[PDB]
DNA sequence: ACACACTCTCCAATTCTCTAA
DNA sequence: TTAGAGAATTGGAGAGTGTGTTTTTTTTTTTTTTT
């Protein structure tokens, strides 16, 4: 494909759970001490306070180069929290007019998306006799 | 095997890409002004040279197409057999 | 194992030289 | 005077090898036990 379908995607997407009324276990809140192991993948809801919140800054999403000697533009995905530039321009027919480019980033065309983290903490009056309590950290992105 | 290099030659040249472009635009293209500098129509002429010579083989710097230009210009019977064709088509 | 620094090797691109038409 | 056949010199493509990385105050705000 020419360019990866991510970078005109103008919008952003998410579930809301069922209704208790209608009820499934994402609609039955769980405190913080009960989110074991099983839970890793699945859509659950979480009760407690929130202990602290972060500021606002972007994110990238899919960069965007420019090669000097042959005019063309390359794109980059972003999905892990590190990623390595690229510096090369490996397009066919960039290399086969033998033509080693240099590539340089852009801002003006790549894609961001805001990023935020906070820590929510469990309800004191649900900790049990003789422990401490403990937290669970949340992203949030979009809207 | 590496991958051979990629080179000028004569069929570049020779291709409706290569220089009969410069033949049939270069009347329209440049034009020399006496109400102008000597340094101004000089700078003028070599603008449509130095695109052309870019749009034709973007390896190498425009003195390096020049000076590669010589040595095929000087060799190949086939381009310089266009070249009489071209000034017997003067003398037409 | 994943980016780097450094070493080694082969092959063909290039120019130089000699010969004859 | 052109050109084409053969020899010598050089470049860098690219393949290979080895390597490195995780990890006693001194000053100042606040709670607590001690005279
Ligand atoms: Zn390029």
């Amino acid at each position: 494909e020419l360019f990866p379908p991510n970078l005109t995607r103008r919008y952003f997407l998410y579930f809301k759970p069922l209704s208790q009324n209608c009820a499934a276990i994402s609609s039955k809140p769980l405190s913080v001490r009960q989110i074991k192991g099983d839970f890793l993948g699945q859509l659950i809801t979480v009760r407690g306070i929130i202990t602290r919140v972060s500021d606002v800054k972007p994110a990238v999403e899919v960069i965007a180069y420019t090669c000097d000697q042959c005019g063309y533009e390359v794109f980059q995905e972003v999905n892990s929290r590190t990623f390595t530039p690229l510096s090369e321009c490996t397009s066919e027919e960039c290399s086969q007019n033998q033509t080693k480019g240099q590539l340089f980033m852009s801002t003006r065309a790549s894609k961001f998306s805001a990023f935020q983290e906070c820590k929510i903490q469990e309800l004191s009056q649900q900790v049990p006799v003789g422990h401490i309590p403990r937290s669970l950290n949340i992203h949030v992105n979009g809207t | 095997k590496r991958r051979p290099q990629v080179k000028l030659t004569a069929e570049k040249l020779l291709s409706d890409k290569g220089l009969p472009y410069v033949l049939k635009n270069a009347h329209k293209r440049i034009r020399i002004s006496s109400k102008k500098n000597s340094y101004d129509n000089l700078s003028n002429i070599i603008q449509f040279y130095q695109l052309w010579a870019h749009e034709l083989f973007p390896k190498a710097k425009f003195k390096d197409f020049m000076k590669i230009c010589q040595t095929v210009g000087k060799t190949d019977p086939v381009l310089r057999e266009y070249r009489v064709s071209l000034f017997r088509d003067e003398m037409g």
